[PDB]
């Protein structure tokens, strides 16, 4: 009942399904954007 | 980076077939390093965490996740006989 | 990111038409462009998120001696892409000529459709091979297009003018536009009108629709050939990663067609890969040795399995090598599409670059040469002794692609230190 | 390992159309190749596993004045086997002559069939003996193929030409085709025409078919003789081990066939090997004495069985020994194949070294002689002239078979020390 409640609410597997997508189509566009320096520099850049 | 920096651009032709020798090894070691470790041991990790129903191996079975992909490619020991190749063909 | 996709000659609007139709019918949407509850995806790589809630793809229509445009006008598909751009033969000089003179505004409906799209990744040209509408004007706006654009890539979807056929100027059509081919274009695409002949006499016993059922087969291959792109995975969400491994140098940009399945009117990637590698399921029929493969699979792929075909495919040695270098066949995996027909569940496509396309070059070159050493050929058309009388265009065309034909023969050796 | 079986001549046609259809439905396949649900076996001894799911015969089609080769081509049994390979008489020197003038592009026929499978262990040639489509072409790739592999097996199953027979010129087609046999080959399966002849109309009551069920005779053998490589046994899944026992040395090649069930339109082993072992039980018909037998099974055979059946054929001694050394009937146990008509559940063949075809030898030599003596039978072919105007192939062929014959009696002896 506990592990049923935790996938209905709190789901561990939305925060696994954004975990492995923070890293590897659009986190490529990202740092190629870089290629062509600085920790603010990168806050607004990630958020675009 | 390596990839990008690799596929940017756009002697005379000779220069080309330097780009093939190198594009191809860092494409080939890409592919493995995705489809036979984070996506195989990825797919059999999901079918194991949708079946347990308790509290504390559900810790267990992430640890032994991460743990044999940080193995698969390598992190834990022995990175000045793996590590070093990788860094120096970024160099190149 | 965003293909601006260009269609030109009736051959090259058929093909367009039916290729935008095969997207319609994939993706989730109406001939009018009405949104559907079913649609990892992307619906912005060949459309635009236009301003009706319609995903009107960003096409250019050009017509000439329009007769099948007309009945692209009158047809439901007419409701998903007309940004209102149309605007006005048998042979090459004709329409390069006519091509020539209004450049200007075609070129304005170009940079229309360029500011229309937030980012370009290429050009990718419908185009028929001396088909007489095609031609000319193909290779005239592939003149524009590369060299006032030369940040982009360029993309040229061709026919091989071959349909067991009178037009006899049709050698020195194919000539030339092979001239501009090799010189104005990054990447192309080149098929056999009769091979898929072949292959659709083979399949069903149809004689007198062929341009029909051939227009099929070549939208479902280039829809096969852009679903990594419309489908995001890891590799070949951009069209010039998908070029680069194939493509060794600028001269050896020509790419075989194939797909494994010749049939969608149980199975494993094991068997459509050995399935794959023979040459008569290839769409294009001394050492003859492909540079490159890439091969793209799209199914209810077990991960296991692309890894031990590839072990099988390696011991077994079904794939022609490169001598100077390692250069091979790759596996990539790509989503399965929605609202796609359920036969060959595990269904494959290649793209390869290869030396056997010279035999054909060099046939149709043998072609030019003997309506060219005749003297009897050229039937003096006008357009082609006006846009040039002393006709040495085609002596430089014949230099071009003699040279293309030594750097395949060059390539094809142990050394590619000698050159051609 | 592997097996390439070629087949020349109308005749050679009809025996290997007949053994491909007897395969076709011996395996489990349809005659387009389609895969059954029924198939310890091997599919790729006759069979490429090939590229469009079906196991494609590696079969070379040749025809020269094809009437019933047209009757092969449209047939159900042509979506078998067909790499498409068919490229263009009544005498020996014609066929040898039209053999000899386009060798170079059937050796290349020859080539890629020999690079199409992984493995080979022997060519199996589909051959008649003065068949005139067979003969002279026949002869004529038996020494380009002997010499040009040295390192594989020729096989020839061949018919002794005796049919109750106008052509005169028979005996020295038939001389000539021998000394070819003689000297370009590793092993020769003979077979009579007139035997089968009386069999077939023992067994049925036919006088004008005999053609077609002499061929369903032959093919019966030749798939009898290759079971147990397409089945895997324990030993003769290679044809050289089954070749090595019964030749004792390369002039004594030519083996006797039998078969104990000339039935197949309870028993036990006991029966069928004194049933075997009589000279009316053969399909091939002084001292005359064996130099080796083997016999295979395949059946429901009790293995105590065929030990005391051995112990029986012993002490009756109903089998013809050899006098220099130890070389006797071998029993081999065989797997029954599946789909195979359920007559004669207990079945065996046997392959024999016997000096008694030095009889059928010698009267074709006196049939020779005759004519030969009677100079009125060569008849003046103009191919015969213009292929030796001094006819001393005819004299070195004789010589050949006489010492053949020498050395078949000189083996006869209780001393081999005394060759010929």
């Amino acid at each position: 009942n506990l592990m049923q409640t935790l996938k209905k609410d709190y789901r561990l597997v939305e925060y696994l399904q954004a975990m492995r997508n923070f890293f590897l189509d659009t986190m490529y566009d990202f740092y190629t954007s870089i290629f062509d320096q600085n920790v603010s520099f990168l806050n607004v850049q990630l958020q675009e | 980076w390596a990839k990008y920096s690799l596929d940017v651009l756009l002697q005379i032709h000779r220069m080309f077939l330097l780009r093939v020798k190198l594009m191809h090894f860092v494409n080939s070691l890409h592919n493995y390093i995705m489809t036979r470790i984070l996506h195989s041991t990825g797919l059999e990790f999901q079918h194991q965490v949708e079946e347990a129903k308790d509290l504390d191996q559900l810790i267990k079975i992430h640890y032994r996740y991460l743990s044999t992909i940080h193995d698969r490619c390598l992190l834990r020991e022995k990175v000045s006989f793996v590590k070093e190749a990788i860094m120096k063909v970024l160099n190149l | 990111r965003e293909i601006i996709t260009l269609q030109l000659g009736q051959c090259g609007n058929q093909i367009g038409f039916e290729f935008w139709k095969q997207l319609c019918a994939e993706h989730g949407i109406s001939p009018e462009g009405i949104v559907e509850e079913f649609a990892t995806d992307r619906k912005d790589v060949f459309f635009y998120q236009a301003d009706d809630e319609h995903y009107i793809p960003r096409a250019v229509l050009l017509d000439l001696e329009p007769r099948v445009i007309h009945s692209i006008l009158n047809s439901p598909y007419a409701k998903l892409y007309n940004p209102e751009n149309i605007y006005l033969g048998n042979n090459w000089a004709s329409g390069f000529s006519q091509g020539e003179k209004i450049h200007e505004d075609i070129f304005d409906i170009i940079d229309r459709e360029a500011d229309g799209s937030d980012s370009l990744e290429g050009f990718v040209l419908c185009h028929s091979i001396a088909g007489g509408t095609g031609s000319g004007l193909g290779s005239y706006l592939l003149e524009r297009l590369n060299d006032r654009y030369p940040k982009k890539l360029v993309q040229t979807y061709s026919v091989f003018p071959n349909q067991d056929e009178d037009v006899v100027v049709q050698p020195y059509n194919s000539l030339l536009t092979l001239k501009r081919l090799t010189q104005n274009a990054d990447c192309v695409v080149v098929l056999d009108n009769t091979a898929l002949n072949r292959i659709a006499t083979d399949r069903l016993h149809i004689q007198n629709p062929s341009f029909s059922q051939i227009n099929q087969l070549v939208s479902t291959i280039m829809s096969a050939s852009t679903t990594t792109l419309r489908y995001p995975g890891y590799m070949n969400n951009d069209l010039i990663g998908l070029i680069a491994s194939l493509i060794p140098t600028p001269r050896l940009h020509f790419l075989m067609t194939g797909y494994t399945p010749l049939t969608t009117d149980k199975t494993t990637v094991l068997d459509v890969m050995r399935r794959l590698l023979q040459p008569k399921n290839v769409m294009v029929s001394t050492n003859h040795c492909y540079i490159a493969i890439l091969n793209i699979i799209q199914g209810e792929v077990d991960p296991t399995q692309v890894h031990k075909s590839l072990q099988r495919i390696r011991e077994r040695k079904l794939a022609n090598f490169i001598p100077w270098g390692p250069a091979s066949i790759q596996v990539a995996l790509s989503r399965k599409s929605p609202y796609l027909p359920s036969a060959h569940r595990v269904s494959g496509l290649m793209m390869a670059n290869h030396t056997s396309i010279s035999s054909l070059f060099e046939r149709t070159c043998r072609q030019y040469d003997k309506l060219r050493k005749r003297e009897a050929f050229l039937e003096q058309f006008r357009k082609e002794d006006m846009f040039k009388d002393n006709f040495d265009e085609m002596d430089t065309s014949r230099e071009i692609v003699q040279q293309l034909i030594d750097e395949y023969h060059a390539a094809t050796r142990p050394d590619y230190i000698s050159w051609g």
